[PDB]
């Protein structure tokens, strides 16, 4: 149960580029860096899994959600 | 190689020490940013003078033969003709330091430093050892020095037409090694790959996701995707040292400030190189991104993970950080930068 300022610092790790959203490409980079080589399809699966609103990307509120466990 | 450009030379960091900094930054694949080191400290640091921790609030001196050191007599420090009410605020600072491991010590300079001082214009010749200076601090105090069959000179002084001389006292290590300023890191931008093992020891066991699943599960995979997000969460959480920044860390009996695990590694790796080159610990605490009293100097010395050095204005610093993040280097900012309208981030910045 991190605090809101705690979860935003972590969020910024994923959100490499400017904008406050995590794209599939930024997620593929994080995963490769953290030891997991994944396909475009696996990456799409992870983004879908977290993409509540269905816009193709993970925003801040959606991040806050599942980073529960 | 030593200094490779102007930046390095304006950094105030001794060359040998800087060589280690560039090597560490490459070994740990991390960009290291530092606040400028006062040039009067650069030479003390290299001949091995000790560096001060946060347990020392007394103020340094910028004049006389004592420049670069921290005087017990605040009238000898940068606070010369202040208010009597500040020599007091200053008097206490010093006292809080001697009650706690920090010692009182007779200032003695090396020959070389005596050169540096004279060549710097801080000390204007002397009698054959009776210094002169145009610092207002000389219109009230009288100075002189007496060498020793040790090659070092003992600094001594007295109050204007007010009679015996006496060795100037400076705050030293618990070990009595005198202290000069330390090298304040502005921040550390670790490349994200430095946290793979950290995320694995937290989520899997140390194992890759593929290995972990084969091992604990049995012959679209909801499980596998969840576990992938789990190491992603754990990776950033380690990278940003969320948990570690909740407490203070201590080095023996020295409060090290708030510092992440990786930042502690860097610190240790840096001080190791400093020792190998004749210096003592040069980084004594955490990064400015965790300093509650955020200071706003406007030039920052930067050493990239590739070894390249440069100076940066706050503005070139934003774009630099942005460029660096694009390459996978993680960065988090001092928590109080936003509320003052000085955040280096151009994102929503919120929830
Ligand atoms: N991570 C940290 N945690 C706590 N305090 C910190 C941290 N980083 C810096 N500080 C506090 C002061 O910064 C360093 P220090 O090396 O004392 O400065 P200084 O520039 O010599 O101060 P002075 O000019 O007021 O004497
Ligand atoms: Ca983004
Ligand atoms: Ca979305
Ligand atoms: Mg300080
Ligand atoms: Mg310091
Ligand atoms: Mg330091």
């Amino acid at each position: 149960t991190d605090s809101e300022e705690e979860i935003r610092e972590a969020f910024r790790v994923f959100d490499k580029d400017g904008n406050g959203y995590i794209s599939a490409a930024e997620l593929r980079h994080v995963m490769t860096n953290l030891g997991e080589k994944l396909t475009d399809e696996e990456v799409d699966e992870m983004i879908r899994e977290a993409d509540i609103d269905g816009d193709g990307q993970v925003n801040y509120e959606e991040f806050v959600q599942m980073m529960t466990a | 190689a030593g200094y490779a450009n102007a930046a390095d030379r304006e950094s105030g960091i001794p060359a040998a020490v800087l060589d280690g900094i560039k090597a560490v930054a490459k070994e740990k694949n991390a960009t290291l940013m530092f606040r400028l080191v006062n040039p009067h400290s650069t030479s003390l640091i290299a001949e091995g003078v000790a560096t001060k921790g946060l347990g020392v609030h007394a103020k340094s001196s910028d004049w006389g033969l004592q420049a670069g050191y921290i005087p017990v007599n605040p009238n000898l420090s940068k606070l010369f003709g202040r208010a009597p009410e500040v020599i007091a605020r200053a008097d206490n600072d010093v006292n809080s330091s001697l009650a706690h491991g920090h010692t009182a010590v007779d200032l003695t300079l090396s020959k070389e430093r005596l050169d540096y001082l004279r060549q710097a214009g801080l000390v204007t010749g002397m009698a054959d050892g009776v210094v002169a200076s145009n610092h207002a601090g000389y219109e009230q105090f009288e100075f002189r020095v007496k060498e020793t069959s040790d090659g070092r000179y003992a600094v001594q002084y007295r109050r204007k037409g007010g009679d015996d001389f006496e060795a100037v006292k400076v705050i030293g290590n618990a070990a009595g090694i005198p202290l000069t300023a330390d090298i304040d890191m502005f921040a550390i931008m670790p490349h994200l790959s430095n946290f793979r093992d950290s995320a694995r020891s937290s989520v899997t066991s140390g194992d890759s996701v593929t290995d972990y699943l084969a091992r604990t599960r049995r012959a679209l995979d909801r499980e596998r995707i969840d576990l992938l997000w789990k190491i992603a969460r754990a990776g950033a959480r380690s990278a940003v040292g969320t948990e570690a920044r909740r407490q203070f860390r201590y080095d023996g009996d020295m409060n090290i400030g708030v510092i992440t695990d990786f930042e502690l590694e860097v610190r240790n790796a840096l001080n190791r190189r400093a020792h190998a080159v004749g210096a003592q610990d040069v980084v004594q605490h955490g990064t400015e991104q965790n300093n509650p009293f955020p200071e706003a100097d406007e030039k920052i010395f930067v050493v990239s993970a590739t070894g390249e050095s440069q100076m940066l204005t706050r503005g070139q610093l934003k774009e630099y950080i942005g460029q660096q993040r694009g390459e996978g280097y993680v960065f988090y900012e001092n928590r109080a930068y936003g509320v003052a309208g000085k955040s280096l981030f151009d994102d929503g910045l919120g929830a």
